[PDB]
């Protein structure tokens, strides 16, 4: 209707959860060992394939070393590794869900407990020591199958005691320092007087958020429990995460079963070549096997430059929403999740980060009449801010984002011509405060 | 065994038990590479001082895991002694731990790196990860 | 399709993007901003555009003020729109060589069967019609080869192709949030101006 | 020059298209019909190379299923079907086109 504007009369806090990739399993790969199976034989013929496997281990050392770029590009932004306030609760919004807890000796938080729960490993963890793969003959298994051909997962450069001290000290800045944490050294701040400067951010009336800071701290403590019920009780919020951790083991489970292959040859064992024929035609077989394996081998090299650059292209975004959504507050409309953003805070999660965005949302909308213009005297008024607005028998100001009605007075409001020109212009009174 | 198989192969195809055709017993084979080792160094031409990170190893099982018994002298150095240091990863050997923190010069893993570092030797340390700091709320 | 070879649909049909089209212009012509934040509310459109105005930094009399003007840009720009896409042929050159490639590596797969790989026959059946099991597998195995290599290259150009597709999908997305559901600052993001 | 300042006096209301590419053709492939056509004696011999076709097959169902990902993230953004409104001319604004 070209006369009426719904305004929200309310708001709700909402925390959103959004996971994110950071990393993948470093992996590596002896390349003689994989295709020549110890051997020595079949070692002499892969001097005669050259720099191939030269090639190979210098790709996958650089997919390796990008792994730990992007953790430390995400995590290790702040300098200053801010401990944690002794207080969890400030102006009664309670961050002790998302701070580490002393009761435990694991610095993580309770929220990082359980997301480093509902990521399940395939290896449950890069260890399988020297003496565990020669077990019973129900022991066999994937993972030894892997060690035993050549293939094995290096161990990330920061530890997950070191990514959960970063994340630590991310919230402890954001709960302290604001915005001024990303900028500069961080300065020092109340926690509500922050989030007042956050409601201007978003245009919301620093008022708004005083006149109303136990609801607001309310909301933002249920919403956090919420996120607590979610994780304890979700099979699926972290698939973002067990997909890139699904994909990386099934690509090395498949690479070791193509040793299995016999590519042409007689057999898919080399030592039952060597063992049988004479090198005069073993040598016919063996090309075979090692042009089939170091083909088998190289595409999975190109599949893990491909899933890397994919990684990395998340890594960097979540290094901005980092940067953006933690270290300030941004105006990029679903950036740092739905609604109006108010803060993000960083917790870490297996191979990834999840970020709880707080926002803003409007809420309880109202219709009410609205104009372009005040005519008060011949010439025409337009809000300074806001929107003029009729709760039925009255003209007002409004700011847009909550419904709180202003006396329309010179203050408000900006003159500019006669009022013959705006097109729905009105005849409402303005107020000067001089006149009285 | 089933009584008429004469050995076992994985998934790979990689034969990893064989029956001993005299005695009937089983015997296990293992490749003789078997696990990751890395060589930790700064530049030649500047020393040619190493260290040696045993991959997956627990630092009592490297003189097992490394056959170090037909290994020459020259490595078996590197099998023992003084200058082990067991970091996750596996045993680190020929670099000191030191406990003073440091940015990372060479990435070791598992919040371990080393250096070439004041004579001088490879050390091993745990990273920094910043300055340590506070906030008077 | 003889060789295997096929095209799924896409699974949401041409009607139903045009559905969600017809959506987001719909919030965007009735409630603006509202329609990003949270449930759309309804604003009359001169006084939406009022309000991205000031976003810009020009007072939100300019618009009201020279409204019919205002109102009569956007329209003949629009109509600049129609008048061009009905006559360019390659304003849409961005889509039509997506559309090209994609074909266009599909034919060269086809076509690649044609290779003997150095087998004596690039045709399977002429190997196994002229030639017994002993010898016969020898050259079956160097076509296996060499076509099941041309797979793993197409398979790998698609590969790539598509994380090339993702970055063009995640920026769109982008896009359709902070320029459509929103007004963007950013400096030539949303187009010049 | 350190003194003077140019404004505009004026303005053009601009619109501008953008194109971009945001899905590609969705593609299968049967690898066993692709390297053996129909004949039994090739596809014993396929299996003595394995998930080489398994493997194929997989990446490309990826490929196919990422393309839907990126139309629904593109245009599946909001959750409310509103209606096209009945009248087409906001305040000027000829939106018919
Ligand atoms: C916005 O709505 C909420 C409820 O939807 C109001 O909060 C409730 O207020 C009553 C009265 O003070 C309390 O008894 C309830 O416990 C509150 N519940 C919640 C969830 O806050 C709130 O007052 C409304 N805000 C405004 C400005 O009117
Ligand atoms: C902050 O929230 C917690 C609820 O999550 C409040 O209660 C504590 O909750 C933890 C587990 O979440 C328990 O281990 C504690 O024993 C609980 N303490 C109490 C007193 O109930 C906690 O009190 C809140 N803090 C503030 C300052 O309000
Ligand atoms: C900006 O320039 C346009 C013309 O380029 C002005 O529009 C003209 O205004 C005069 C007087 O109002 C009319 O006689 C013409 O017919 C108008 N032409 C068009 C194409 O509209 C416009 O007034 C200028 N804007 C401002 C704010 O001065
Ligand atoms: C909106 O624009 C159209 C021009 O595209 C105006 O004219 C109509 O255009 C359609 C084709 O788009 C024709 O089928 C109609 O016959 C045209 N009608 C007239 C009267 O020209 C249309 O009038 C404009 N609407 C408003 C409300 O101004
Ligand atoms: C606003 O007005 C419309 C039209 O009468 C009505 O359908 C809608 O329910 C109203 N909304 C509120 C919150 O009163
Ligand atoms: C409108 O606001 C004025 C405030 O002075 C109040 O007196 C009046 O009752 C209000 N009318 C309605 C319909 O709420
Ligand atoms: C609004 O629409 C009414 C008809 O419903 C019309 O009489 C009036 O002039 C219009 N005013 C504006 C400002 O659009
Ligand atoms: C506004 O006031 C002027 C002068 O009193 C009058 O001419 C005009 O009709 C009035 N308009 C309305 C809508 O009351
Ligand atoms: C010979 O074979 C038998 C049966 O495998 C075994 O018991 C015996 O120890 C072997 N050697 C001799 C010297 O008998
Ligand atoms: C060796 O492994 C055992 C468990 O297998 C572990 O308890 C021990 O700590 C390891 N060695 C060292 C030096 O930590
Ligand atoms: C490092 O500190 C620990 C503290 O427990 C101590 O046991 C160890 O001897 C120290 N080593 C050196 C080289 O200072």
């Amino acid at each position: 209707s070209n006369n009426t504007i719904a305004i929200p009369t309310n708001f709700s806090i909402s925390v959103t959860t959004e996971v994110m990739p950071v990393s993948m399993a470093k992996t590596s790969v002896d390349c003689t060992m994989y295709i020549c199976g110890d051997s020595t034989e079949c070692s002499n013929l892969l001097l005669q394939y050259g720099s191939f496997c030269t090639q190979l281990n210098r790709a996958l050392s650089g997919i390796a070393v990008e792994q730990d770029k992007n953790t430390r590009e995400v995590f290790a932004q702040v300098k200053q590794m801010y401990k944690t306030p002794a207080i969890k609760d400030f102006g009664g919004f309670n961050f002790s869900q998302i701070l580490p807890d002393p009761s435990k000796p694991t610095k993580r938080s309770f929220i990082e407990d359980l997301l480093f729960n509902k990521v399940t490993l395939a290896d449950a963890g890069f260890m399988k020591q020297y003496g565990e793969c020669l077990g019973d003959i129900s022991a066999r298994d994937l993972i030894c199958a892997q060690k035993f051909n050549g293939l094995t997962v290096l161990p990330p450069l920061l530890t997950d005691e070191m990514i959960a001290a970063y994340t630590a000290a991310l919230v402890s800045g954001t709960a302290t320092a604001g915005w001024t944490f990303g900028a500069g050294a961080a300065l020092q701040i109340p926690f509500a007087m922050q989030m007042a400067y956050r409601f201007n951010g978003i245009g919301v009336t620093q008022n708004v958020l005083y006149e109303n800071q136990k609801q607001i701290a309310n909301q933002f403590n249920k919403a956090i429990s919420q996120i607590q019920e979610s994780l304890t009780t979700t099979s699926t919020a972290l698939g973002k995460l067990q997909d890139v951790v699904n994909q990386n083991a099934q690509a090395l489970n498949t690479l070791v079963k193509q040793l299995s292959s016999n590519f042409g040859a007689i057999s898919s064992v080399l030592n039952d070549i060597l063992s049988r024929l004479d090198k005069v035609e073993a040598e016919v077989q063996i090309d075979r096997l090692i042009t089939g394996r170091l083909q088998s081998l190289q595409t999975y090299v190109t599949q893990q430059l491909i899933r890397a650059a994919e990684i990395r292209a998340s890594a960097n975004l979540a290094a901005t929403k980092m940067s953006e959504c933690v270290l300030g507050q941004s105006k990029r409309v679903d950036f740092c999740g739905k609604g109006y953003h108010l803060m993000s805070f960083p917790q870490a999660a297996p191979h990834g980060v999840v970020f709880l965005h707080v926002t803003y949302v409007p809420s309880q909308e109202r219709n009410f009449t609205t104009a372009p213009a005040i005519c008060h005297e011949g010439k025409a008024y337009f809000p300074r801010e806001g929107v003029f607005v009729s709760n039925g028998t009255s003209w007002f100001i409004t700011q847009r984002n909550f419904y709180s009605p202003q006396i329309i007075t010179t203050d408000n409001t900006f003159v500019s011509g006669n009022c013959d020109v705006v097109i729905g212009i009105i005849n409402n009174t303005v107020y000067d405060p001089l006149q009285p | 065994f089933q009584p008429f198989q004469q050995f076992g192969r994985d998934v790979s195809d990689f034969t990893d038990s064989v029956r001993d055709p005299k005695t009937l017993e089983i015997l296990d084979i293992s490749p003789c590479s078997f696990g990751g080792v890395s060589v930790i160094t700064p530049g030649t031409n500047t020393s040619s001082e190493v260290a040696v990170l045993y991959q997956d190893v627990n630092c009592t099982d490297v003189p097992t895991a490394i056959h170090a018994d037909q290994l020459t002298p020259a490595w078996r150095v590197y099998s023992t002694g003084v200058n082990v240091f067991q970091t996750q990863a596996g045993c680190l050997i020929g670099a000191e731990h030191v406990n003073a923190s440091y940015e990372c010069d060479i990435p070791i893993g598992a919040g371990i790196c080393a250096s070439y570092h004041t004579q001088k030797s490879i050390v091993a340390y745990t990273m920094s990860l910043g300055a340590e700091n506070s906030i008077a709320y």
